[PDB]
């Protein structure tokens, strides 16, 4: 415990924001659009299979 | 003139026995520091007056 106090790690979420899509940090919409479609429509899909 | 004795005892026994105990607990702490709050479910007073 005295360890924990002095080096946490990550062990959960603040369930408000826990994470921020890459695409949000594109340079381009057309880039970002291009990855959120195929986020949504192929790599997600794929990921939540495996 | 004849004799004859003749015997059948019979016992049986049965016993059964059960025990069962289940316990639960939680306890949640908020504020002060983790690490301390950690300390009260000691439930011993000076860790909770750390705490």
């Amino acid at each position: 415990v005295d360890s924990v106090s002095a080096s946490p790690d990550f062990v959960d979420f603040v369930p408000t924001i826990p994470m921020q899509e890459i695409w949000t940090l594109c340079s381009s919409e057309a880039q970002a659009e291009a990855m959120r479609k195929h986020y949504d429509d192929v790599w997600a899909p794929a990921q939540s299979e495996k | 003139t004849g004799q004859l004795s003749a015997e059948a005892k019979a016992k049986y026994g049965e016993s059964i026995s059960s025990f069962t105990q289940y316990s639960n607990t939680h306890q949640e702490v908020r504020g002060g520091d983790g690490a301390k709050a950690h300390g009260v479910f000691s439930g011993k007073k000076e860790d909770f007056q750390a705490w």
